[PDB]
RNA sequence: UGUCCCAACGUUGGGCCCGGUGAACUGUACAUUCCAGUGCGGAGUCUGGAGACACCCAGGGGGAAGCGAAGACCCUAUGGA
RNA sequence: CGCUCUAAUUGGAUGGAAGUAGGGGUGAAAACUCCUAUGGACCGAUUAGUGACGAAAAUCCUGGCCAUAGUAGCAGCGAUA
RNA sequence: ACCCUCAGAAGGGAGGCGAAAUAGAGCAUGAAAUCAGUUGGCGAUCGAGCGACAGGGCAUACAAGGUCCCUCGACGAAUGACCGACGCGCGAGCGUCCAGUAAGACUCACGGGAAGCCGAUGUUCUGUCGUACGUUUUGAAAAACGAGCCAGGGAGUGUGUCU
């Protein structure tokens, strides 16, 4: 009579103390948008980042207010870089056999969008039985 | 000779237009022009072995 | 038309600019101030050069306009405005919670703010807002 | 062509459309705007008065150069687009007709929705001095109308 | 002899309002400005003040170093005729 | 990082592929990925290659489109109808 | 097809076919510019590179994010007190002790709380900074040059020889 997601939906991974600390930091510190300069001034200029190259570029010369320019110093902590916000490391899955070798305590699985419902049903039940959480689960009316 | 079969000429300065070769009021020949030549296309003389 | 002023200042024999500065400070702190006896407020220096300055402000102008007040009423109110960011919300709010009066329309007497008093027994080179207004051609309604 | 841009319950609603009408699209937005919410019958009486010259149509957007009209309320510029008004009378005639054929009291139904859409221009050309010709086109207008029981 | 002193009144067609028809020039963006100053020394946009409720109609064109034309002048090019 | 096609290895799709629209997640970033709607048949990954491989600009080119604007014109000619 | 409407083989309405008519004729998909209608936010006393970063308002179906807030406690870098006591200075004020103590960003635990609630997204308000971009140039916001807007198109390629 209501919708419910399949699998270990509420599952959390186990992180060392230093990993939970860095995960929490990444989430607290964040980062600037890093959109292309003046993308908001012209519709033909998209948001996708491009190094400002103008000799007189205000962002290039680094004027406060013109937005931050991409630098390595903005990188996230090595130990947590790329983790889902839950803390899991993501594993791309295209079929049941892709579930093999996956540690459900440290990794969560993400079924490619291109995978059909028939095959998603199998992957989802095999993942739950292997103790693996599926990030993009199917909702059934139970 | 693709894109080159035209006597298209540029009007130069004077009519408020960019110096682009035109024919029958249509821009032609140059690479930036639709129906113009290919600037650096695949070449038959190339040694592909 | 009734003005619940938290503070009633008596400008009589008080240095206009010094009072203005404190009234602005208090208005920005959220106080509703009513300056009383404006026509008796005082300004130091050679009456002749003081008046030359205010007369110039009266003569300045053009189509856009430079409407300068002539009554002690407005002279003082303007003096205060020049010490408030009257074009910003917080500034306009402060400015609008301040009013100046000719004589004293209240029953209570105003208080004399520290540092703003002028001792007539020790000064001869000073002028009165009322005297300035009369010179400017104002109608001595006070 | 357009499709009804708003949902409509067939059990308490009647529809109608104009297609590719060659008339002022600007006059159409103005008229639609003015008759929305009125009752079919009111709309008709209103448009007959416009065509007769007794009631102006407020021109609130496409008003450059338009002279003021005392009878325009809450605004200043107005005019009497009788051509686009007659097209709307046809639209209303069709709507009310459909309404009745279904068992509704056509004239009494409310204009729940009415909007004009520019579907194109009939292209024309006009010879000008110095050897050139310039555009001289006709707007093509579609307009949708949904009547709804009170 | 209205060229002028020194302008007036009138006529016809426009102009203005209404129906219908219905373009073009131009457009980096923002834009209610004014006075000063500053700045590549000729600013609606920077700074300081002043002024400024929104919209619309008619107008004569002060400004946008207005729009139109990759300056016909001047010089330069191991250019052309 | 991304784009095209080739090869080897290996996967996805009518139990709904590419694309598009809106939205969630990741990456300093190029960009990657998922969800929903639309769509209705194709689509990847890794490795080694291939190259008509990346645009904000050139009074750039072609197509489409807005403001201009319900604006100018639809008066002027010795033929005022 | 039939029916209603209409001056009407137009168009419209209803209806029939098909998995789909939002496949009904330049009839697969259907971006942007842009237009109509409408929803959210702002709005007729107020100021202009349109934003970046902070922080407030209001708005939010699900899914793909799940955090956030307050008492208290633990940890506690640089820095770092009040009060009190004593002692100096014409004075503003200072020294010594209390004391490198109380405090101190982040993080964590207990207890309580929020689900438009935290993130995020839209818009708007406040604070700080801020006169596009690319080019020319010693010097560009420039009263120097370019573009109306969007989509698509648009520039180190081949042979031979040398290094
Ligand atoms: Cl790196
Ligand atoms: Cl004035
Ligand atoms: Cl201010
Ligand atoms: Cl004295
Ligand atoms: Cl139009
Ligand atoms: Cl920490
Ligand atoms: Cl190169
Ligand atoms: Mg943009
Ligand atoms: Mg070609
Ligand atoms: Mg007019
Ligand atoms: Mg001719
Ligand atoms: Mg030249
Ligand atoms: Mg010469
Ligand atoms: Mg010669
Ligand atoms: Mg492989
Ligand atoms: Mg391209
Ligand atoms: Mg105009
Ligand atoms: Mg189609
Ligand atoms: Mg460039
Ligand atoms: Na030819
Ligand atoms: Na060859
Ligand atoms: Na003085
Ligand atoms: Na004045
Ligand atoms: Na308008
Ligand atoms: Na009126
Ligand atoms: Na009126
Ligand atoms: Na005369
Ligand atoms: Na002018
Ligand atoms: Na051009
Ligand atoms: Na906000
Ligand atoms: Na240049
Ligand atoms: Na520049
Ligand atoms: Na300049
Ligand atoms: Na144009
Ligand atoms: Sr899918
Ligand atoms: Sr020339
Ligand atoms: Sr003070
Ligand atoms: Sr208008
Ligand atoms: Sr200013
Ligand atoms: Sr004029
Ligand atoms: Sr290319
Ligand atoms: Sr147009
Ligand atoms: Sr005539
Ligand atoms: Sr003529
Ligand atoms: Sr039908
Ligand atoms: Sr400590
Ligand atoms: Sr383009």
């Amino acid at each position: 009579t209501e919708l419910q997601a399949r699998g270990l939906t509420e599952k959390t991974p186990d992180l060392s103390d230093e990993d939970a600390r860095l995960l929490t930091q990444r989430h607290r510190v964040g980062k600037p948008q890093f959109n292309r300069q003046d993308h908001h001034k012209k519709k033909r200029v998209s948001t996708s980042w491009r190094k400002p190259r103008g000799q007189l570029s205000k962002q290039r010369r680094g004027i406060k207010g013109k937005g931050d320019t991409v630098e390595a110093g903005f990188r996230s902590p090595t130990a947590v870089r790329g983790k889902h916000p839950s803390g899991f490391e993501e594993v791309r899955v295209h079929n049941v056999d892709d579930l093999e070798g996956v540690d459900g305590d440290t990794e969560a699985v993400r079924i490619a969008s291109k995978v059909g419902a028939r095959k998603r049903e199998r992957i989802e039940e095999e993942a739950e039985d292997a103790g693996i959480r599926v990030l993009n689960p199917t909702y059934v009316e139970v | 000779y693709a894109g080159l079969r035209t006597p298209a000429e540029s009007f130069g300065s004077g009519r408020g237009q960019a110096h682009v070769p035109k024919l029958d009021g249509r821009a032609r020949r140059v690479p930036q022009a639709v129906k113009g030549r290919s600037a650096h296309p695949p070449k038959t003389e190339k040694d592909r072995s | 038309a009734e003005f619940d002023a938290d503070v009633i200042v008596d400008a009589r024999d008080c240095i206009m600019g010094r009072v203005a500065s404190q009234v602005a400070e208090q208005a920005l702190d959220g106080e509703t101030v009513a300056v009383v006896n404006a026509e008796r407020a005082v300004i130091t220096g050679r009456e002749e050069q003081i008046v030359e300055k205010y007369e110039k402000r009266v003569d300045i102008g053009n189509d856009n306009g430079y409407f300068y007040p002539k009554r002690p009423d407005g002279i003082f109110k303007r003096t205060i405005r020049g010490m408030l960011p009257h074009k910003k919300q917080r500034g306009r709010e402060a400015f609008e919670s301040v009013r100046v009066y000719l004589g004293n329309p209240y029953d209570e007497d105003g208080e004399v703010l520290d540092g703003t008093s002028l001792d007539r027994l020790s000064n001869i080179k000073f002028v009165t807002l009322g005297e300035i207004s009369e010179t400017l051609g104002a109608n001595k309604t006070w | 062509g357009i499709s009804y841009s708003v949902e409509a319950d067939p059990d308490t609603t009647a529809k109608a459309m104009l297609r590719e009408r060659q008339m002022s699209f600007k006059h159409s937005k103005a008229i639609a705007r003015e008759i929305k919410g009125k009752t079919a019958g009111e709309a008709v009486d209103y448009l007959e008065a416009v065509i007769e010259g007794d009631q102006p149509v407020p021109f609130k957007q496409h008003n450059s150069g338009v002279g003021h009209k005392s009878k325009v309320d809450g605004w200043d510029a107005g005019r009497y687009p009788e051509k686009a008004s007659k097209a709307f009378l046809d639209l209303l005639e069709n709507a009310v007709g459909n309404a009745d054929h279904q068992g509704f009291d056509g004239e009494a139904m409310t204009i729940k929705h009415v909007a004009a859409h520019k579907v194109g221009e009939q292209q024309g050309r006009k010879p000008r001095a110095m050897g050139r010709a310039s555009a001289w086109n006709s707007p093509q207008v579609d307009v949708e109308l949904i009547l709804e029981e009170p």
